[PDB]
């Protein structure tokens, strides 16, 4: 049951470097590929993410794609890069120019089909395939054009597996880039019709998750991409680990979604603290609930305070009692009774895996289903009407060829997302 | 091809939380408990 | 005398596991299937032919296969302790799993792997002398354990008959939850049981965990320990095959005793002398104590409470060095209590069994080594408690459509929801019915 | 004399598993300590 | 059964680092907080302060606030401040400017959540949970505004629990501050509704232990702490170790208090003398009878020769007869019986715990609800009054934003809180 994992734009290679980085890591595999690690469970799941190469080699289940070659090139250039196989690497020639249509229209149809020729060599040497890993910003011009186009095209391919991915989005703290609003509506459009589950970060949670718990005084790129690679790799763990209660995508899917539009989910993950204040306060499942349920260790803006749990899922790795997990998850929802959907009795699924990551005793990964994330798109839709009402910088993308109708359908279906979110938030039953 | 299984050796199993408690019957016991159980068909 | 098990899904497969550790180290064969030498007594009675079969080279192999949808479990198995004693044929494993969908198990998946199986088991029934049960361990909350143990259910059904199968099941607790879909899946289990079960033995776990809390001083238990008591009362009621006795009782003679009415077939259990080392040298265990003992609430496996019901019948198995007479006087006590309480229909209300060879005591276990000990299962009104507080969640989520749309997504008809629903009514009428005293006075 | 047998010998071994794994947590604990202790030599490198 | 402690203010960190220290110190704590004592004892009830972090160590279950850090880390830099949690310290970025009005409304609302988010995090961590201990100046800024409004917001979340309180009150002549009266009056207002029971202590009564009892040339704020620190790690022995005839802190509340507002009392603890004087006088039962009556010996500057005992309570430690304790207390009631409220049979509770406080044979602790505690209150009201009909220092308060309704509000209960102690003082049966 192995996965593919696609890397798009800027972002996603960096994250995917780190997160490569992580997995070779936990599998012992040394940068030149060959196998050196100490125990047997390092190998026996090995093929979930690498196919082996000849006399003792391993390569990474990876397409990294981007339309200007600096960043490819620094990707080769990095501690780990020469893992990855020469054919899987696609680039272009000329920028996505910030612009959604250039990166889906022009240059998009100009580079997509050596991407799908790629993915289905890839996915054609599987014995079995699950489902696709793809990590993007919503924010960008290829990251959002080309991801969410590819993404098109594989559900056209293989409506049959799985379609996962993580995405950044741009907060309105602080923008990088002044046409954020375009691309991320005209994403999100893409991602409700296409996508079978869609977890958002917002960089603006990192740096204070960063600041606040692990009270770095400089943090870089490099941090907030190591909190990523930790939960994405948390969340594969019991593919390919035993443990007491086994746990899968799409057992995860089946628990978490009610209802195919509302797939958008928030991400924790609890045991981060420092380990010099880790003497302070030992390791047990009633602390990993509390912190895990703490708003400090939510990677999103929006806080649950202010909306109700529909559902959630707790993934356990390490040797721990299950009467300890059950007790602990019904406390919780006894004594916080008012912000849990109240016409589900049991809101919460966990699962418990064996084998923590290196050097921790007990973690656990959350995955939470709250009406909180409304106001992500709300937030959005006001400074996007803001600038359509004003015809803003437009004409980049009609030159390329796009309607304006395009742009009044996308504004349309994200506010009845956003009015689908907001009637099960009612807290009153009425 | 699927290459076949590897059998794990004795700190393999001892590593999860199923083998460690079913090696714990199976090695870790003293001369007398070994012992514990017999027959007693037909005796009484 | 013989008795195939067959095992489905995770908890089938880690109940099976404590299971066959116990009937190993209970006759004595060593992990690799070897009987040694000095475990003989100048004869050898075939009394493993009920759990083992021989090849010829005196290796002993079990009558069970492992079935599952996913490799890790039974992968753990063939990779584990017990690597020889199994044949690798029995241990048979799909590709993906069930996902949590009744739906996803009995029509997209299980179809593929049915023939399989049946073709083991036949593999299986026809090297024996009479076949006269199976024995099924499984959960209802899951998608495998529920749709594929209702499709292997009824092709047994048809093509082996009147065989008797006897089902060991995992109910989901009562306020102790693990998913979310956990209710439509246990309906719809319920609804397949009702046809084709002979007898149906429920269980709870937060039952066993507070058993193991109160009565053992365990303070973090874990699936282990529950399995381990499973696999104690199993050999409890399958003693009474193996073992010369008093008064021995064949599995026929449970149903014919235990069942009044052809639904009214699903049994609560408990066990007595649930004691520790320590706390065993503070107390006598005569038979009039656990015999009571094993009438408190505070005993039973599931969570329910038979003084808000009457008893129909109750099979009592006593096992090791017990007398008759006591055995006599102890149930005359029970009779005379004032809050148990038998249907006036049904007078003689116990059934007795005594067994000479006393329970196995496990190297690692927590149970602690006794003389005696009693285990029953009896047939009681309490059991639509259970029902009613399933049926309730389950219209809660049904009553908006909360999750159909995987379930109708994979091959299943909205109908099919309403008819389960309807059946599980008639089932409460049904015990509602047989408790009601009928008047015939002028 | 059978039963009283038995019951003393399954106490015995209680005990011995018990003192194995009071001397496990303890050497568990003592490594803990020493890899915090290290640790702290990380302070050094952001002085110089 | 396990108290929780809340330090708050200059006076309250610095009573807080004494009383952790002797705390420690009778428990065997090292100052890295391992255990390294010597008997079970010890051990036994070491959960009802400390809760136990992961290889070893144990955490003191306390809250640190303060409005401006410079003592903070005068406490963090102190022999023992490292055993306590980092998390625990709360601090702002500016002063109370010693303004009762600031710390209530403008920078106590500001900080009061984080308060309350790590009281409830302590709190819910107990398996059963006694009251809550308070220690805390009402002559101060941040000590007096956000002490009672965190009191407030805790007798809101916790009414079934126990609020007990040690507080230090303006003298009347050794004045720190101007505006003393206005920090007092709203503070004793304050209290009387939220507290359950509350003990007073005078500054000038502790000079004039050090100086008459122990006869020291050049005393030091660290000396009265240690009387303050032995008196509170007094009053909660019994709760902490065995004895012939336990006590428990509701135990001595429902005896000592007849009518929920007559909550306040005076402390003193007997086997205080001097080291050039401690050769001349063995330990035994008088004397520390007649050493516990002394008015040398009492912790506030009201006098109980002016006024009757309504109920008393004494609080024995060591290896002790209850034959002699008995025949004291008779003896004692009925040599001074002037002094003792008629309509109540026997005033005094007594309680015997085995295990003394470290270097001593035998002590004893006193509490007394006398009517005389009166005298303070008026005195301060006086001055109070003196100050407000010619609208001293008003414009800070009602530029803070004040009405003035709330000093005649604050004016009239405690007025009546003086009315009512007198009405009981010249109570007769009639
Ligand atoms: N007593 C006991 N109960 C278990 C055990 N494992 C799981 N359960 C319970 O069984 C239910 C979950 O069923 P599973 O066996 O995990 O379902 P499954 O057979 O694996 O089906 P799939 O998830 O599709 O593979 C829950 O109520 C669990 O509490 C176990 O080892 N012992
Ligand atoms: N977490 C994270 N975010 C990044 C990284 N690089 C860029 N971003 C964010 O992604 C957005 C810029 O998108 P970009 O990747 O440049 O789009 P592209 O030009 O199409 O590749 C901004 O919000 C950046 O803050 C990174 O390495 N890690
Ligand atoms: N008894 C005693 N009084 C103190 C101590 N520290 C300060 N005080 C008194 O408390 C008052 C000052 O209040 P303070 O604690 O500084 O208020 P804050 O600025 O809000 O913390 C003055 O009357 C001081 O004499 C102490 O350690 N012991
Ligand atoms: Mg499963």
């Amino acid at each position: 049951r192995e996965i593919v994992c696609v890397q798009a734009g800027q972002c996603g290679n960096q994250i995917g470097s780190k997160f490569w980085e992580v997995i070779s890591d936990e599998h012992g595999v040394d940068p030149t590929g060959t196998y050196q690690g100490d125990s047997d469970l390092q190998l026996e799941r090995i093929n979930v993410y690498f196919d082996e190469a000849t006399g003792g080699r391993y390569v990474p289940r990876s397409v990294l794609i981007d339309l200007e070659p600096g960043t490819m090139d620094s990707v080769r250039a990095g501690p780990y890069g020469q893992i990855f196989r020469p054919d899987n690497f696609i680039f272009g020639q000329s920028g996505a120019g910030n612009n959604w249509a250039k990166g889906h229209y022009t240059e998009g149809a100009e580079l997509i089909d050596s991407v799908l020729d790629v993915c289905c060599k890839e996915a054609e040497s599987c014995d079995c395939l699950q489902g696709f890993q793809i990590c993007h910003s919503l924010g960008g011009g290829t990251g959002s054009g080309m991801g969410t186009l590819l993404i098109s095209k594989l559900r056209e391919q293989y409506p049959d597996r799985i379609m996962m991915t993580f995405s950044i989005i741009p907060s309105p703290k602080v923008s990088d880039t002044v046409v954020e609003p375009y691309n991320t509506t005209l994403s999100v459009h893409q991602l409700v019709e296409n996508s079978d589950e869609s977890m958002c970060i917002d960089n603006e949670a990192l740096y204070d998750i960063c600041f606040r718990t692990l009270k770095l005084t400089t943090p870089t790129f490099g941090d907030l991409n190591h909190l990523v690679s930790a939960v994405v790799s948390g969340v594969t763990c019991c593919l390919r680990f035993p443990g007491q209660l086994n746990s899968d995508l799409r057992k995860l899917a089946v628990n978490l979604v009610p209802f195919p539009r509302l797939h958008f989910f928030m991400m924790g993950f609890a045991p981060l603290t420092s380990r010099g204040s880790q003497q302070y306060r030992g390791l047990s499942v009633p602390e990993l609930t509390q912190q895990m349920f703490d708003a400090k260790n939510m990677m999103q803006a929006a806080d649950p305070r202010h909306g109700r749990y529909l559902t959630a899922s707790a993934l356990f790795r390490g040797r721990m009692s299950t009467k300890e997990v059950d007790e602990q998850m019904l406390n919780v929802q006894n004594k916080n009774s008012s912000y849990f959907i109240e016409w589900i009795p049991n809101n919460i699924k966990s699962s418990v895996c064996d084998i923590p990551p290196k050097g921790l005793k007990m973690a656990v990964t959350f995955i939470g289903n709250n009406t909180c994330i409304q106001e992500m798109f709300r937030r959005v839709g006001e400074q996007f009407t803001l600038m359509f009402r004003r015809k803003a910088f437009l004409h980049w993308y009609t030159g390329e060829g796009m309607d304006e109708m395009e742009f009044t359908e996308a504004e349309s279906n994200m506010n009845d997302l956003v009015s689908e979110y907001q009637q099960y938030q009612d807290a009153t039953i009425e | 091809e699927t290459k076949p299984m590897k059998p794990k050796t004795s700190e393999v199993i001892k590593m999860t939380v199923e083998g460690s408690m079913l090696q714990t019957t199976l090695t870790q016991l003293t001369d007398a408990e070994q012992t514990l159980n017999t027959r007693v068909d037909k005796k009484p | 005398r013989e008795a195939i098990c067959i095992h489905i899904g995770q908890a089938g497969c880690q109940v099976g596991n404590a299971c066959w550790e116990l009937f190993c180290l209970e006759h004595g064969i060593q992990p690799d299937g070897a009987m040694p030498s000095d475990k003989t007594i100048g004869v050898e009675d075939d009394a493993f032919n009920t759990f083992f079969s021989e090849t010829g080279a005196g290796k002993h192999v079990p009558r069970a296969v492992f079935l599952d949808l996913e490799p890790t479990v039974v992968d753990e198995v063939r990779t584990g302790t017990y690597r020889q004693l199994f044949h690798p044929e029995q241990l048979i494993s799909g590709k993906e799993d069930a996902a949590n969908n009744y739906a996803r198990g009995h029509y997209t998946i299980g179809k593929e792997i049915v023939d399989l199986c049946l073709d083991r088991i036949r593999k299986l029934a026809d090297n024996c002398t009479g076949l006269q049960g199976f024995l099924v361990y499984h959960a209802v909350g899951g998608g495998t354990g529920s749709g594929l143990g209702a499709l292997l259910l009824e092709r047994l059904s048809v093509d082996y008959g009147k065989k008797s199968k006897l089902g060991y099941t995992v109910y989901p607790s009562p306020q102790v939850s693990t998913a979310v879909v956990e209710p439509y899946n246990s309906v719809l289990s319920t609804h397949s049981l009702l046809e084709h079960t002979d007898v149906a033995a429920m269980l709870d776990n937060e039952a066993i965990y507070d058993l193991t809390r109160r009565n053992l001083d365990i303070e973090r238990p874990t699936y282990t320990n529950l399995n381990r008591l499973i696999g104690q009362v199993v050999s409890s009621l399958t003693a009474s095959l193996r073992f010369d006795g008093a008064l021995n009782v064949d599995l026929t003679e449970f149903q014919t005793n235990l069942v009044p009415y052809p639904r009214i077939h699903f049994v609560l259990t408990s066990y007595a002398p649930v004691i520790s080392a320590e706390k065993a040298y503070h107390e006598q265990l005569s038979v009039s104590e656990i015999s009571n003992a094993v009438f408190e609430p505070a005993s039973m496996m599931t969570k329910c409470d038979p003084r808000h019901g009457k008893y129909m019948a109750c099979c009592l198995m006593y096992r090791g060095d017990v007398v008759p007479k006591d055995v006599n006087a102890a149930v005359a006590t029970i009779k005379t209590k004032r809050t148990i309480q038998f249907v006036d229909w049904s007078p003689t209300g116990f059934k007795c069994g005594i067994n000479y060879q006393p329970p196995t005591v496990v190297p690692g276990g927590d149970l602690a080594k006794v003389q005696r000990a009693v285990c029953m299962i009896a047939n009681s009104t309490a059991i639509a408690e259970v029902f009613a507080r399933i049926d309730h969640k389950f219209d809660l989520m049904y009553s908006k459509r909360a999750f159909v749309h995987w379930y109708v997504g994979e091959g299943m008809e909205e109908g099919e929801f309403s008819e389960a629903r309807e059946d599980l009514a008639a089932l409460e009428k049904d015990y509602e019915e047989v408790g009601a005293e009928s008047a015939d006075m002028d | 004399q059978a039963v009283v047998k038995a019951l003393a010998a399954q106490v015995e071994g209680n005990k011995m598993r018990a003192e194995q794994h009071q001397l496990e947590v303890k050497k568990e604990n003592e490594a803990f300590c020493r890899a915090v202790e290290e640790e702290r030599a990380a302070e050094a490198q952001k002085k110089m």
